């Protein structure tokens, strides 16, 4: 449950710098990660599969 | 009050040091001996404190005419460390006698070590020769002392969840960047035949929109056109 | 103060006794060699100064023999000399009852104040001769002694002005103050 | 047996606090002073102690009509400390006479500061105005000691050698897929000319097998075809 | 109890004092102040009450001046009393055979326990005046002193009932026990 | 010799979930790091320049 | 000297250890009570210590006839733990009386926890039953202050701006790593014609070297041919 | 200042494998950084903002 | 010594107390206790057995009744028997002008040594028969009590050789080093 605590602590964490760039470093890394997942195509094979023999649009 | 400080700082002024100057200690070192009880120099350093504070109570002008017990003497100086070095006189093994000290200093960011007691045999004191093994292990100590201080002191700032959390979202952004380096393949091509997107063929070779025969043709996963 | 290493230095710190020995504002006692038979003693406003030979200047069969420490209010005119003398002969570890006695002489005349203890090195005070030693091995810090395993070794005490040299040692007041207790130091 | 705890906790119950109540400390909390002997809160609590487990031997009827001595008593309390808390009230100076002690709590996770003794003077309580340079100090050593007590806690499981390992994978791990990623010419082509794979051509621009000639063509390293 | 920063609040725990001094088995000494002249001391079941004033109810020329802690026997009928004041004595710091005697009733008398002390701060029981004092400063925790430097400071104690009033002070306790050794407190 | 000392201690160091994360990250990274380096084909040059002179296969 | 050591150790012989043996503890394990008042395992080993360097002292031949006295053995056991084992023996609970230690030992490295006393109770020695949550605790304790050790012993020689340094040169590669991954389009291709470089086209779909008219072509970004 | 320090005290924390092992892998990273934002173009598509309108070569 | 755990074992050390005891080059004073009556004192060269049991052996009408130290001198022909004597009464804790006195031998008689002392649990006595009681407690870390509420209890004390089988014990050592101070122990 550290993760509970520290979403309660936000506050007096982000007085910190590198708190700060830490945590954008994350957010950032994230988002581009599921960016680079899209752009893979692996989730593309995963919707060929559950669509192979209902349409052929 | 007295010597129980809980954290430049503490600071001696000409009448107490025998050069007749004013010399101040760090706090992170004078910290060092407020709960120790077997330093001669924080024994002596007690004592001072307890003359200028004599000296602030007579110039407020208490007047309380009290007479000194031999009790307030022995409750600021460790009667046991006493006792062991008279026991060192007796056994002629070299001892100290609260005159001089000796310390390594760290000139580039003004730190250095707690003072030692210079120790004397036969009215004499020990010299170079006999102390070399002393300096070089007192200043390693005081190497990795201010190191790992810095670590401390960067330490008690940051959470760990957020170091974890970073690592962790660096590894899956790695992952990710090998995964999209490499491609799979999403549709089947016919051997020897075009693309036949946007029709979909299934595993037999044709499409249920009739475009393609189901004529059990070879058929290979591919990614791009 | 030599340089060590690479960008750490050496250097040393030594305090001055002068201004500790002089600015505490109740009186301290002071313990003193001086070459190797002057041992002094100062506390309050008795000096006494103690020398180790082979003279006798006080007989049993002339003056006072004390014997306990009531009997002493005969030996001086002063009563902080008394504290003194109790004080000292209490911090080397005399037995009042237990061990032979001392002598003294008696307030009623103009002579002045002396005090004579035998720590001979034969016989049976040999016994004796020990347990005083150590005393005054636990006191000075160090011990010149000035008398060998010859027929007498009489201490004397007799007071006189304070000499403007003494080194002023410090270890001996911790101790004296140490060992002894109920004592109370005047302005 | 008595307060030498090698590590909710200690409580204590309705006859030894003013409140009529009961009160736990946690376990870190208590274990700060099993070897200080400048704590007057201790000090109490090594009392308390001896009473409640004179209560238990009466329970258990032992019987034993044993007189009290007073040197019990003087190796249960810290007699230096209370002779220097006595020199502190003849110079007219702040002291605590062991009947009110306050401590800096953390409501989170139930975290608290160890107590310390609210000092007095004149037959009064020093008051919010004077106290306030201690509080916020002991707070933020509160929630310093916590991170550095969790990041301990975390500290004394994984070992070292295996961070390593990781650091040291992760950074060939991105080597390699920088290196996958420019990627490195394989062959010779002759200027020109298509590729002429399988037949690998020496530096000469011919081929061993016969098929190309060596007449000094220009070749260029290539990786595709 | 005011909320501190942020998710930190302030807390404060008291102590009651009645509960140890009513639990632990054994009997231990009690001292008590009570407006600024009546100091109380209260040992195994002898409870004495002390006043300082400026009336002499005991004269050297009347009765027993108690000299030596031999001679303390012949003013009590009770050995818990006899040990209280030797106790009380040892603990203030006075020197039997060194110091001014003080003054006591003889047994043999139907009045009852009474003792003097003479404290004046004038001619040489001025000095005296000074060790007596430190002895009392160092046990009350405080010393409503009631005695200027007029004539005579005379301090008697008697032995009275405890009143149901006094403040449970424990630091004096605490410094009664240090100070004095060879102490068997009974139940 | 922490390794040997790491290698002789596994079956206590294996009862913390971190351990094995640790050490199952660290394995696929390796074997997947020995996979892309044999896609690069840096080991195909060098076995070009062990090869160029020998035969024309 | 005696036993003030600032840190393969100490090592005791036959007619210290009733075994009639020489066994020999870490630096690190003796280390833990040089400052500590309260083990009973090292006022035993202080004494031994004088006696030691009595032998030392007489072969030395000093002569020096010093009476001893008990201040001496006074000032080297702690005479307030003695009173706190007397005050058990008198209540009727577990003591020990400087006999019998035991502690737990590592083999795989030769490290041992402190020797902690054997602790007796009518006459007899707590057995295994009784004794049994010590031992666990105690390896769980040896265990992570080994690997604490060992983590502060590399912690005390490298730099942490160093590390920092090497954590953001390390994500800097990965950003450049996707940045390059991805690419970006780096001229302007007129819809439906060729690639019009090295001539930059404008906004406009035209050239200012006028091979290209300002027709107002469509336009779209594009980084390949 | 802790860069300044460093630069300062660069003599004495050579004497580590560990320090020239972390320093050379940072300054090979940095340098290769800059390889692969060359090797990008988002400098191509500045300089193609910092010259539209100038010349057509 | 069994295994505990994994790679971790254990172990226990265990030190020989006759090294100890017979390599110290200054003497030590020895306390022992054999079978349940049999308590033994060593100090120098004076080796005093102690029993008790209900057997008079000396009345106040026929000896010495010893009051004060300096009587003590009366009883014994050797200094180091006086100075045992005395050390273990005042580590004991009797006060000599305060408690009921003991009974010795005057050295004119061709008997021995022997000296008595009464604590018996009735009467008057029985208070004083506590407070020795706890001395003896603090001492030889055990008290085989040998006496219960009957109508007497005398200790009596005599001189014997020392026994070759006495267990080396040393708490008691360290306790009577730590009671009583101004001792100096010869070789
Ligand atoms: C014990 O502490 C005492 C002070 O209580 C120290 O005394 C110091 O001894 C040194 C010995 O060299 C003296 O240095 C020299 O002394 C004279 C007089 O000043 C002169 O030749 C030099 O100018 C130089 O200072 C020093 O003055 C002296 N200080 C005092 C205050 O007496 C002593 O060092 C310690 N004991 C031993 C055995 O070293
Ligand atoms: C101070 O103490 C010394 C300790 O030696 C005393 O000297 C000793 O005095 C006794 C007196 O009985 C001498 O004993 C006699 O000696 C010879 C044989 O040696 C003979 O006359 C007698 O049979 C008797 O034993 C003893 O010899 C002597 N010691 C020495 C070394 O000569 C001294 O008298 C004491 N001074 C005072 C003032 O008390
Ligand atoms: C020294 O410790 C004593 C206890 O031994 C403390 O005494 C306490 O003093 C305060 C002063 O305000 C008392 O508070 C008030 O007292 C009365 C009676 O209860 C009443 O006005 C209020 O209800 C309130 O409680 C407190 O009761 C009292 N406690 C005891 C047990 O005597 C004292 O605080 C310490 N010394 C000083 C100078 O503060
Ligand atoms: C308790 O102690 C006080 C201390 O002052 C005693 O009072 C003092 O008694 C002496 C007796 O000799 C008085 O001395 C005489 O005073 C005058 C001159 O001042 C004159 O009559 C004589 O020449 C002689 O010096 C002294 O003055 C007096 N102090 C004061 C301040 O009056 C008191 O007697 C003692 N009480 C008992 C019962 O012992
Ligand atoms: C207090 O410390 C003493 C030493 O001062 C310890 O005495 C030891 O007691 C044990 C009890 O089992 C003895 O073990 C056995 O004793 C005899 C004679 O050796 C024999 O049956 C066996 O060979 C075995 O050793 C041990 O010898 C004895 N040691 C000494 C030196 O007396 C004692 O353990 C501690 N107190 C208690 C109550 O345990
Ligand atoms: C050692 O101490 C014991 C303590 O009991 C002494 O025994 C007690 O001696 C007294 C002498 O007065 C006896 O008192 C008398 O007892 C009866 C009535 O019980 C009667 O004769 C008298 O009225 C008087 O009260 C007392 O009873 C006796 N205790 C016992 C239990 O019999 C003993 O005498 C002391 N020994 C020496 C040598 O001092
Ligand atoms: C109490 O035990 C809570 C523990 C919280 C664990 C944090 C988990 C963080 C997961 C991040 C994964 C990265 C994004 C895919
Ligand atoms: C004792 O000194 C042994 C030290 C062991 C060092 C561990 C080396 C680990 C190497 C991992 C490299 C990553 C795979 C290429
Ligand atoms: C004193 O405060 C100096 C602090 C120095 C901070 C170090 C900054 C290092 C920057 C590295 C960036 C990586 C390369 C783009
Ligand atoms: C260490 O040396 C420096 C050199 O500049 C000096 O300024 C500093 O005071 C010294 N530190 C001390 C004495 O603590
Ligand atoms: C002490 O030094 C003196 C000279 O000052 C010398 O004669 C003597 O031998 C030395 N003694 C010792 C024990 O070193
Ligand atoms: C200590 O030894 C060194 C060796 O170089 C010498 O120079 C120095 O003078 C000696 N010190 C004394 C006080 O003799
Ligand atoms: C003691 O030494 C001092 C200092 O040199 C000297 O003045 C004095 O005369 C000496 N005393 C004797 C008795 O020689
Ligand atoms: C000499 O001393 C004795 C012993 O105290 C004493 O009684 C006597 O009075 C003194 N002599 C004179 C002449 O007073
Ligand atoms: C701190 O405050 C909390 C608030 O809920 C309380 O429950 C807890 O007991 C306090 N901690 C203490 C008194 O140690
Ligand atoms: C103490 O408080 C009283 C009132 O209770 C006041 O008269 C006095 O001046 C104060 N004294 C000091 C020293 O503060
Ligand atoms: C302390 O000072 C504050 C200032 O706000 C005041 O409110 C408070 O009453 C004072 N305390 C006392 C006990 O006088
Ligand atoms: C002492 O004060 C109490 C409490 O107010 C009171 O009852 C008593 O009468 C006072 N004593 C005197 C002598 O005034
Ligand atoms: C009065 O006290 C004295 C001194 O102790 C004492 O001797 C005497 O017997 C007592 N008076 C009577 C009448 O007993
Ligand atoms: C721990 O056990 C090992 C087993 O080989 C032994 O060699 C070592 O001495 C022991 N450590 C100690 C006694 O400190
Ligand atoms: C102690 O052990 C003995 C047997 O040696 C037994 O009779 C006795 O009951 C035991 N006492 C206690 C208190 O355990
Ligand atoms: C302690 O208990 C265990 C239980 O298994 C038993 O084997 C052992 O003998 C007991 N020890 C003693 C000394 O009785
Ligand atoms: C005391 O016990 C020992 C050892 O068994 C024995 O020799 C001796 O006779 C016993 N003493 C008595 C009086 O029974
Ligand atoms: C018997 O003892 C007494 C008391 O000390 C003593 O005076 C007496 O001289 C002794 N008896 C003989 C015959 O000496």
């Amino acid at each position: 449950g550290q993760f509970i605590s520290f979403m309660q602590e936000i506050p007096t964490f982000l007085q910190e710098a590198l708190n700060i760039a830490l945590v954008a470093v994350s957010l950032i890394a994230i988002i581009k990660g599921v960016v680079n997942l899209y752009k893979s195509g692996l989730f593309q094979f995963f919707v060929f599969l559950a669509l192979a023999g209902r349409s052929c649009t | 009050a007295f010597f129980s400080w809980s954290l430049g700082g503490y600071c001696l002024e000409e009448w107490m040091l025998v050069a007749a100057k004013m010399k101040c200690f760090g706090n992170t070192a004078v910290a060092k001996c407020n709960l120790n009880h077997d330093s001669e120099f924080c024994d002596m350093l007690r004592l001072f404190d307890y003359n200028k504070n004599a000296i602030k109570t007579l110039n407020d002008e208490t007047k309380k005419q009290v007479n000194l017990m031999g009790q307030t003497i022995n409750a600021l100086i460790s009667d046991n460390l006493l006792m062991k070095n008279k026991i060192r006189e007796l056994m002629s093994v070299p001892y100290c006698n609260y005159t001089k000290f000796w310390y390594v200093n760290h000139t580039l960011s003004g730190q250095h070590s707690l003072p030692r007691c210079w120790l004397i045999k036969n009215n004499s004191y020990l010299n170079i020769s006999d102390f070399r093994n002393d300096w070089i292990l007192e200043s390693d100590f005081l190497i990795s002392e201010m190191l790992s201080k810095e670590y401390s002191d960067r330490q008690g700032k940051t959470p760990l969840t957020l170091v974890d959390i970073c690592f962790w979202s660096t590894v899956f952004f790695t992952a990710s960047l090998f995964l999209h380096l490499v491609g799979i393949p999403t549709h089947r091509h016919i051997r020897g035949e075009a693309c036949p997107l946007p029709h979909r063929l299934n595993s037999l070779g044709g499409c249920r929109c009739g475009k393609y025969p189901n004529l059990k043709k070879p058929t290979v996963w591919r990614r791009g056109h | 103060a030599f340089k060590i290493g690479l960008h750490t230095e050496f250097q040393t710190v030594s305090f001055s006794m002068v201004g500790l020995f002089s600015n505490n504002p109740h009186d301290l006692p002071l313990l003193c060699t001086l070459n190797k038979s002057h041992l002094y003693i100062k506390g309050g406003n008795a000096s006494f100064k103690i020398s180790f030979d082979d003279i006798a200047v006080l007989l049993p069969e002339y003056d006072v023999i004390i014997q306990h420490p009531a009997d002493m209010s005969w030996c001086s005119k002063s009563d902080d000399q008394i504290w003194l003398s109790q004080w000292f002969m209490n911090a080397v570890g005399h037995d009042w009852y237990l061990d032979p006695p001392f002598l003294c002489r008696n307030r009623t005349k103009t002579e002045g104040f002396i005090f004579q203890v035998n720590t001979s090195k034969t016989g049976i005070n040999e016994n004796y001769a020990k347990k005083f030693k150590t005393g005054m091995h636990h006191l000075y810090r160090e011990y010149p002694d000035s008398c060998l395993d010859g027929k007498l070794c009489l201490m004397k005490a007799q007071p006189t002005s304070w000499p403007l040299q003494c080194p002023l040692d410090h270890v001996n007041t911790l101790h004296f103050l140490t060992r002894g207790k109920n004592i109370q130091l005047p302005r």
